[PDB]
């Protein structure tokens, strides 16, 4: 894959690889916490006890392979020596540690890029992200297409790097290492239809030894028209309502007719009828036919205590 | 069963297994209602509610409203919350005062004083009544009362703006006496909310978010923390912290802690301390009055947090001892007549001792 | 007369 | 009405408010009466409840002459001056911070240990209204270890929606501690 792949990737591959070989560790118990005279050290392995588990499990047939490997992932970095600074593996009873579990941690631009990457490749394995399907562009199909405008699309919708021109920028980071490239040229990540190929795969990691709002309540959509034409079953009605100590208790919610959205039971505006399916096209005197709900309910509640409303009740029809 | 013991999150599943396998009557939906809003997710609430405010029965929704109109209180959608008021029995202690903090929002000032007045006689009955018992058993009506005169200061905090800077200091002290509980301060809270944003006041927020972490849940304790912050840091790792608040970023970092992400807690925290001895000098403007105090008061807890985690994660080391020892010295001149600060380090120290004496006798 | 009246500052004794 | 009318025309007011405060004051420190001295405390009531900017600066020559009084070794003059502190107390916020202390137990006297069944609606009211406004809220339930049990007792007892309204409102303003904390107070 070239310079880009044979470098980057191989990095990527001893990390994947390590926290392969740490997860299996753990659960096989290699690596756990011990108290040497009364002197504790916590998720501790010995170096000489390490190389039995893994000729058992073949990963390193002999002595000599085994040390080739761990002195490979030391001159990475990814083990130290918690008893000695000169970490280097050697075949005695010694406990080392990962730089995963704290000890050191060192953290690379490439570090931080992949890692990331890994975490978003999950969501793409995930169905959170499903765009990941075959699609064909430039007259082949390939599977893991999916678009690049969908992507930064996907990018800003699911939050992981809200502002888009910060998204596209670490795409080119990305695409420099190789992680993802288009389909058929690697054109750079641009907000395009341009289908992209993962070359990073997560799964099948490497082998140690290859190292809503509202509601509604009527069911006329609009009534405007036939209000206002004479000839309609409805007959109006004008309605005084008196105030109360706690409110009079009716809400107006119509958009263009202003029909009366919910009436409280027990409240002063039932007892003088006022029922759910009305419509009113004036207020205090004022005609309010042809405004919205909200700026009739200003007027409304700045007049006086007692309303003067116009219902259109409809006869049941 | 779960309801009576105060137990929630397992009362919610236990609804969900009797309806998730077969939609029943309006009864077990209404069980629910009363666990979310206990819980306070108020986005989950709003959805069921308003998706079943229709087809029920008259009688049934007027249940719901009380419990449908908290919820789009909390999420801020004041034009439907208007319509779920008014369902409400008005001759409750709840049917008034939700109707009087609907007064306030909408600017009508007159009308809600009558509704104080009303929501006070109503209350006097369940009070009375309570009180014969014992204090202990009218401590649930007391706190009722309680928000009750917390309304009459939010009308004075709307009115007179030379009154804003000791209503928000009554408020704190006020808040010290109230026992303890998640569902006491998530309802106080709320009501100064009307006047008073979150970014106005840190002080009190987050000791709400510590109360929540400690004893409750800790799910709420970290949404209310990266709305202080303004930005999510979950989402983005290899960002470093925000910088500014340094009290907020503070707290964040000892949630991390309790939490998993145990790793991440502790590399976050060398960099942040890192960069406070930097933006501590470099500052021409002298406020040593306050802020020089503040900052070095900072100091020293971070420093002492720093110690224990390296001390945890990597054990006592022949390596490790000197390291703590200069996080130890340096906290303890940063702030001094610190208890925490002197023990701690006298303590490593003989530790140190009891550790050589014991390897150069084997 | 009206539910828009803000009261008075120094209320008195009634 | 004047002391609204000198809010926009003090060229002319002021010289004839200060000569008529003066008297007051002179009447209250003089004259033993008890009639005089209610009818002067029930008009500088007016003043300062109508003109609140002018009477602020002059919260050291009224406060102390009015907790004089309420120590002397009559139900008129007491119901009279109890309201007028209630007036007091809200155009200086903060500032009536030296007198609670001294102000309570007046105050308190009044209502536990009542020897006389009293106008309590007046005490009830104005020591909600001093609270409110000097801030200091939820210390008092200590020194005083029995303030809490009396407004309990109000409830009952008291049969008026007047004083049954107050005695909540008193109840909020200065706290709902937790039960353990009034364990502690016994
Ligand atoms: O729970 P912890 O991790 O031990 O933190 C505590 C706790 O602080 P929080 O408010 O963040 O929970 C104390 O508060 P209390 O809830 O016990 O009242 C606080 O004490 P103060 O309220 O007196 O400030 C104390 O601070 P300090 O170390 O200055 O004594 C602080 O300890 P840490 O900051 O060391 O974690």
């Amino acid at each position: 894959g070239g310079a880009q792949q044979r470098e980057l990737e191989r990095m990527a591959e001893v990390l994947v690889t390590g926290e392969q070989l740490r997860l299996r560790l753990h659960e096989e118990k290699v690596i756990k916490d011990r108290r040497h005279h009364l002197k504790t050290y916590p998720n501790c392995f010995v170096a000489k006890e390490l190389i039995d588990w893994l000729i058992e499990h073949k990963e390193a047939s002999d002595r000599e392979t085994a040390i080739k490997l761990m002195q490979k992932l030391a001159d990475r970095g990814i083990i130290h020596h918690v008893c000695d600074e000169h970490k280097e593996f050697k075949d005695v009873k010694l406990f080392y540690r990962f730089r995963k579990d704290d000890g050191t941690f060192p953290l690379d631009n490439e570090v931080k890029a992949f890692m990331r990457g890994q975490r978003l490749y999950e969501k793409l394995m995930s169905p959170e992200n499903t765009l990941l399907q075959p699609r064909e562009e430039e007259g082949v199909k390939y599977e893991r297409t999916f678009m690049a405008s969908e992507f930064l699309d996907w990018l800003v919708q699911e939050g992981e790097a809200t502002t888009r021109k910060e998204a596209e920028q670490l795409c080119h980071r990305l695409m420099e290492h190789g992680i993802i490239q288009h389909v058929s040229s690697k054109h750079p990540f641009v907000d395009s239809n341009l289908l992209y190929q993962f070359r990073m795969n997560f799964r099948r990691r490497r082998r140690l030894m290859e190292l809503c709002n509202p509601k509604s309540v009527l069911k006329r959509p609009v009534t405007s028209e036939e209000l206002l034409t004479p000839g309609a079953p409805y007959a109006r009605k004008t309605f005084t309502i008196v105030g109360d100590a706690v409110g009079w208790g009716f809400v107006v919610r119509g958009s263009k007719p202003c029909h009366i959205q919910a009436v409280d039971p027990s409240g002063p505006a039932a007892a003088a009828g006022m029922k759910v399916c009305q419509f009113v096209v004036s207020v205090n005197g004022l005609n309010v036919l042809h405004v919205d709900y909200r700026t009739v309910n200003n007027l409304i509640l700045t007049g006086p205590r007692t309303i003067v409303m116009e219902v259109m009740e409809e006869l049941e029809c | 069963w779960y309801e009576k013991l105060h137990e929630w999150e397992d009362a919610l599943v236990a609804y969900d297994k009797k309806m998730d396998t077969n939609k029943d009557d309006p009864e077990l939906m209404l069980g629910r209602m009363r666990c979310l809003e206990a819980l306070g997710e108020w986005g989950q609430l709003h959805q069921q509610c308003c998706e079943k405010w229709t087809l029920v029965n008259d009688e049934t929704q007027a249940k719901m409203a009380r419990m449908a109109a908290a919820a789009a209180w909390g999420l801020g959608q004041w034009d439907s919350m208007e319509e779920y008021t008014c369902m409400i029995p008005r001759d409750t202690h709840d049917g008034a005062f939700y109707r009087a903090v609907l007064a306030l929002h909408q600017d009508l000032f007159s009308l809600a004083q009558q509704c104080i007045d009303k929501a006070r006689d109503l209350l006097d009955a369940e009070l009375t009544a309570m009180a014969g018992e014992s204090y202990s058993r009218a401590y649930g009506a007391m706190v009722s009362c309680h928000m009750l005169s917390e309304l009459e200061e939010v009308i004075q905090y709307k009115l007179v703006p030379e009154r804003r800077e000791i209503i928000r200091q009554i408020w704190w002290e006020r808040l010290q006496g109230c026992q303890r509980i998640v569902e006491d301060w998530q309802k106080i809270l709320m009501v100064r909310s009307l006047v008073v944003s979150p970014h106005e006041d840190m002080r009190t927020w987050l000791k709400y978010a510590s109360l929540c972490g400690k004893s409750g849940r800790l799910a709420l304790a970290h949404k209310t923390l990266v709305l202080l912050l303004g930005v999510d840091p979950s989402r983005q790792l290899d960002h470093p912290l925000p910088t500014v608040h340094p009290q907020v970023t503070y707290a964040y970092m000892k949630n991390m802690w309790k939490s998993a992400r145990k790793i991440d807690a502790f590399q976050h925290m060398q960099h942040f301390v890192q960069t406070m001895q930097q933006q501590a000098q470099h500052a021409i403007a002298t406020e040593d009055q306050q802020h020089k105090q503040e900052l070095h008061k900072l100091m020293a807890r971070c420093f002492l947090k720093l110690g224990e985690w390296q001390l945890n994660l990597q054990g006592i080391n022949e390596s490790t001892i000197p390291k703590v020892l200069q996080y130890y010295s340096a906290a303890t001149e940063h702030d001094r007549s610190w208890y925490k600060a002197w023990h701690a380090w006298a303590v490593m120290n003989f530790e140190a001792v009891l550790h050589y004496k014991h390897q150069n006798q084997a | 007369m009206g539910f828009g009246t803000k009261p008075r500052h120094i209320t008195p004794f009634t | 009405t004047v002391g609204r009318l000198s809010s926009m025309n003090p060229a002319f007011v002021m010289p004839f408010l200060r000569k008529m405060l003066i008297q007051i004051l002179t009447e209250l420190e003089h004259s033993g009466i008890g009639r005089i001295k209610e009818q002067s405390a029930r008009m500088l009531g007016h003043l300062v409840s109508n003109a609140p900017r002018l009477i602020r600066p002059y919260m050291e020559p009224i406060l102390k002459a009015l907790i004089l009084k309420l120590k002397d070794p009559n139900p008129g003059v007491i119901n009279n001056v109890l309201a007028t502190i209630g007036e007091l107390a809200q155009v200086s916020g903060l500032e009536m911070r030296k007198w609670v202390d001294e102000l309570f137990i007046i105050i308190m006297d009044m209502l536990q240990d009542s020897s006389l069944l009293a106008k309590r609606q007046v005490a009830l009211w104005t020591l909600g209204q001093l609270v409110a406004s000097t801030g200091y809220v939820v210390e008092p339930y200590r020194k005083y270890p029995t303030l809490l049990e009396v407004l309990l007792n109000f409830l009952k007892t008291e049969q008026n929606q007047g004083t049954r309204r107050e005695a909540i409102r008193v109840l909020g303003l200065l706290g709902a501690l937790d039960p353990y904390k009034h364990k502690v107070n016994i």
